């Protein structure tokens, strides 16, 4: 099952501010209406590639975050437990099954390699971002009230950051971890892509609106024009070429040859 | 040699009282010492190394502290499994010396013992020895007082005792006293009587036997 | 699991020599340091000596400086120790215990302990026991409950087992520890608190057993009168 | 340490994420020695690694000495072995007072500690230092210098540079934003550390 994640997915680009401004920048972003895998329960390994993108409506208790996982390589791991978050780079071995709750999912922490300790925040939509850029894992996440099951939020909302570790491990894969009690809960995924995005800065400094550069003619005049209002016209936004199918390689043929027999033979 | 003047030499303390074991040093052994737990019939088991390290395996309920030349240790929790004799032992230069041990017991409230004496039997008699036993059974505190009269003469030196060690159930002792004389001074005298004074006892109890049951 | 089996303790005049043993399985002798502490009945503890692997940093305790050698083996992995002029002071148990003296400054301690082996200085022959009964007072009206038992005079060496009516009646049942007498062989008595009213129509046997000796006694009580 | 490890189990502590001040120990009197290959000691409060191990261990006078790269003996053949290439710093220091025959060496010996130079034991510690492993995380100490407003000044707020007048200012930085820059990419304001405020420059 997809479901399309409307405008969500818009985080600081850069922690720096600014206000009252158009600001273009290119990184990893959300697509706007891209299409987001919707989970209900089931929680298997999904890829990480270049960043993921999450969001849930306290079922849901942590991430793993890993490359091979099953204690042959490192694997970060983040758990909220007793309102304090518990982030580890351990070779933990992996359930074929991970499940949470004393605790099994977080079992088997040795040769542990970074730990880190933090204050955890989470008909609520929690919305998380994950993305590893240059060995630094940049974790962003907001909070706020939803009134709707069926689908995203009509609303908009930019997402700030809150963790940056400088931990350096080649994540490929990640799976996450509900509560499990013997109540199935929902939550979606979203994948990035190296897309630009014009991003409005109110004179608050808080991002109040952003049009993808890709979505559309429409948003791409908008971009190269750095503004959200067009005035009537004609305007030149991008240059269409078509590329090459594929490579042939011509060269003369059968030519004279080489007596190779008249030594090997 | 290293000397531990280790105090007191014996505490009484109830379930769950907080116990402290104080082991002195010599010279400034820092947190080179050692603590074992030992019970009746069984090898002793590591309680505190290093002064602070608990060992693995060991109930968290066990601490330890102190160093240099003094030790602290700590117990949480008394559990009935907890009954012991504890050894503080020096371990920096050349470990040699351990510490004089101190019992530690439950505490509870004071029992009356149930006094008995039993005469000697005819099938040990044909063996030509005459064995006269008096039993103490589930007394409390272990202070206890035993007097053998023979003849309304105090007795002192011809008897010998025994003592059990705490049990597992009631963490109460038992007492054993045994009277030794021969057959032939046996057909000589006609009292036989052990008294014993406790502290469950206002006033010390008497029991007496007249050989041939007269 | 580490193990630290001991043996080869035994009867010794005093004056004699004995070898006693400590075979070790589970872990890696040849790199660990090795211990012997001993305790005298009803004493504390007093360290013996120590080999630390190598044939010749071996240490002692003054009271055994000069009299006792210590040794161990590579290949089958076990321990000895060599015992020479022995005391009446020299009676005690002695312990094997481990020693990671190497690089653990942690563990310093002695991380099992194993059993000990009990060694007696004495020039006193091996002897079996004899059993007498303890008869009770008939005309006992202090209480409800009367107390009998069992003598055992006069074994060498230890330990016993008691037991009562192959098992069928166990209530009650009190074993005391062995005592020395003067004549230098030992005496233990085992006692059951029983009510009064049975001691005249159930039959009371108590069952000794000693395992040195595979000797094995039951005897009735009866009431005198 | 209240008790340094043994030789034949030096420790080996991995330290990581946190500011490490050397001037003191630096400056400290009580080692024995201090030597450090490759850099400098006064420009490591400059430098950054990625991860520094620290080894401690006991030895004795007569081997004191063999604690380097390409060093032989019995410790440096079958105990403690330092790596041929780049290594930290080996400090150490005389504990005559503490361990000078529960303290052995690596087919076994121990140490004679006989407590009446050559002979005596010394704590050494090593500090290797990862710069490539992986992103740096260890910095040295940098230290902060006062604020000075309504004056020209050559600035440097967490790296960056500058000079310019720095100004009480209402512009409301959101509580994850550092610097504000104008528009034309060029800084407008910055948020001050220790004390969390806007400074318009
Ligand atoms: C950084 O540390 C300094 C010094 O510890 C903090 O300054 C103190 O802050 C408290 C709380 O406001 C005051 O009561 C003290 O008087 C301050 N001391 C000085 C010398 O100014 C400073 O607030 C800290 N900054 C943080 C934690 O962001």
């Amino acid at each position: 099952a997809y479901t399309n994640s409307f405008t969500r997915g818009v985080y600081y680009p850069d922690k720096v501010f600014r206000s009252s401004v158009l600001h273009s920048t290119q990184d990893l972003f959300l697509p706007f209406f891209s299409n987001v895998t919707w989970f209900h329960f089931d929680n298997p390994v999904l890829p990480f590639n270049d960043g993921v993108y999450f969001a849930s409506t306290n079922i849901i208790r942590g991430w793993i975050f890993g490359t091979t996982l099953d204690s042959k390589t490192q694997s970060l791991l983040i758990v909220n437990n007793a309102t304090n978050v518990v982030i580890k780079v351990c070779e933990f071995q992996f359930c074929n099954d991970p499940f949470l709750g004393e605790f099994r999912v977080y079992s088997s922490a040795n040769n542990c390699t970074f730990e880190y300790v933090s204050q955890p925040f989470l008909k609520n939509l929690r919305e998380f971002v994950f993305k590893n850029i240059d060995g630094y894992f940049k974790i962003y996440s907001k909070h706020t009230p939803i009134n709707l099951v069926r689908d995203l939020p009509q609303g908009f909302s930019a997402l700030e950051p809150l963790v940056d570790l400088p931990i350096g491990i080649n994540i490929t894969r990640f799976q996450t971890l509900l509560a499990l009690h013997r109540g199935a809960a929902a939550y979606y995924v979203g994948y990035l892509q190296p897309r630009t995005f014009l991003l409005k800065y109110n004179e608050n400094g808080t991002i109040t609106d952003a049009v993808d550069c890709a979505l559309d003619p429409l948003s791409e005049t908008k971009c190269t024009l750095k503004s959200f209002t067009v005035e009537k016209g004609i305007y030149q936004t991008s240059n269409f070429r078509v590329q090459p199918t594929e490579s042939i390689v011509r060269f003369p043929n059968i030519t004279n040859l080489c007596p190779f027999g008249e030594v090997f033979n | 040699d290293i000397q531990m003047t280790q105090s007191p030499s014996s505490l009484s303390a109830s379930v769950g009282d907080r116990v402290t074991i104080t082991c002195q040093a010599s010279q400034d052994i820092s947190n080179y010492l050692n603590w074992y737990q030992q019970k009746p019939g069984k090898a002793p088991k590591l309680l505190i190394y290093d002064a602070s390290n608990l060992e693995t395996g060991v109930p968290s309920r066990f601490s330890g502290s102190g160093s240099g030349t003094d030790f602290t240790f700590t117990i949480s929790s008394l559990q009935p499994e907890d009954i012991a004799t504890y050894y503080c032992q020096q371990h920096d230069a050349l470990p040699w010396t351990f510490g004089q041990g101190t019992k530690v017991e439950i505490k509870r409230t004071v029992a009356a013992p149930s006094v008995f004496i039993f005469p000697p039997s005819d099938e040990q008699l044909k063996s030509g020895t005459a064995s006269v036993v008096c039993l103490l059974n589930n007394f409390y505190p272990r202070e206890a007082k035993v007097q053998w009269k023979v003849d309304n003469a105090l007795q002192s030196g011809n008897s010998q005792e025994s003592v059990t060690e705490q049990d597992s159930k009631d963490s109460t002792y038992s007492l054993s006293s045994t009277l030794t004389l021969s057959k032939a001074d046996y057909e000589k005298h006609k009292v036989y009587a052990c008294e014993v004074t406790h502290q469950g006892l206002s006033s010390p109890v008497t029991k007496s036997f007249n050989r041939g049951e007269c | 699991e580490v193990q630290l089996v001991e043996s080869g303790g035994g009867l010794v005049q005093p004056g004699g020599s004995l070898r006693l043993s400590c075979a070790a399985s589970g872990f890696t002798f040849s790199s660990y340091a090795m211990h012997w502490v001993r305790q005298a009945p009803g004493k504390g503890l007093e360290w013996v000596s120590a080999i630390w692997g190598s044939g010749s940093n071996t240490y002692y305790a003054d009271s055994v400086k000069g009299r006792f050698t210590i040794s161990r083996d590579n290949s089958k992995n076990t321990l000895y120790l060599q015992m020479n002029s022995l005391r009446a002071e020299d009676t005690a148990v002695y312990y094997c215990a481990r020693g990671r003296d190497l690089a653990a400054f942690t563990k310093t301690a002695f991380d099992v302990w194993g059993q000990g082996t009990l060694v007696t200085v004495s020039s006193a022959s091996t002897k079996g026991p004899s059993v007498f009964p303890l008869a009770p007072s008939s005309k006992s009206t202090s209480g409800g409950t009367a107390a009998l038992g069992c003598l055992v005079k006069d074994y060498f060496p230890e330990p016993v087992t008691v037991s009562w009516n192959s098992g069928a009646l166990t209530s009650g049942v009190h074993t005391f520890p062995a005592v020395l007498q003067s004549s230098g062989l030992y005496s233990l008595s085992s006692v059951v608190t029983v009510p009064s009213s049975s001691l005249g129509t159930q039959t009371y046997i108590c069952n000794v057993n000693h395992k040195p000796s595979n000797t094995k006694v039951d005897k009735r009580v009866e009431p005198k009168s | 340490a209240t008790r340094f490890a043994s030789v034949y189990a030096w420790n080996r502590k991995r330290i990581s994420n946190c500011v490490a001040d050397y001037s003191v120990l630096y400056n400290s009197a009580s080692f024995s020695t201090f030597k450090c290959y490759g850099v400098s000691p006064t420009k490591l409060n400059d430098l950054c690694f990625t991860n520094v191990y620290a080894d401690s261990f006991v030895i004795r006078g007569d081997e004191v000495r063999q604690i380097a790269p390409g060093q032989t003996g019995k410790i440096a053949d079958y105990n403690y072995k330092l790596p041929d290439d780049f290594t930290g710093c080996v400090i150490a220091w005389n504990s005559n007072n503490l361990d000078s025959y529960n303290y052995l060496y690596r087919p076994l010996q121990s140490y004679g500690f006989q407590p009446t130079v050559g002979y005596q034991p010394y704590r050494v510690v090593v500090l290797s230092f990862e710069l490539l492993h992986a992103p740096a995380t260890v910095c040295g100490p940098k230290k902060s210098t006062n604020l000075v407003k309504n004056k020209c000044v050559n600035f440097n707020f967490n790296g960056l540079t500058g000079t310019g007048v720095l100004t009480e200012s209402n512009k409301k930085f959101l509580p994850f934003q550092q610097f504000g820059r104008d528009i034309a990419d060029t800084t407008d304001a910055v948020r001050d550390p220790q004390t969390l405020e806007i400074l318009d420059i």
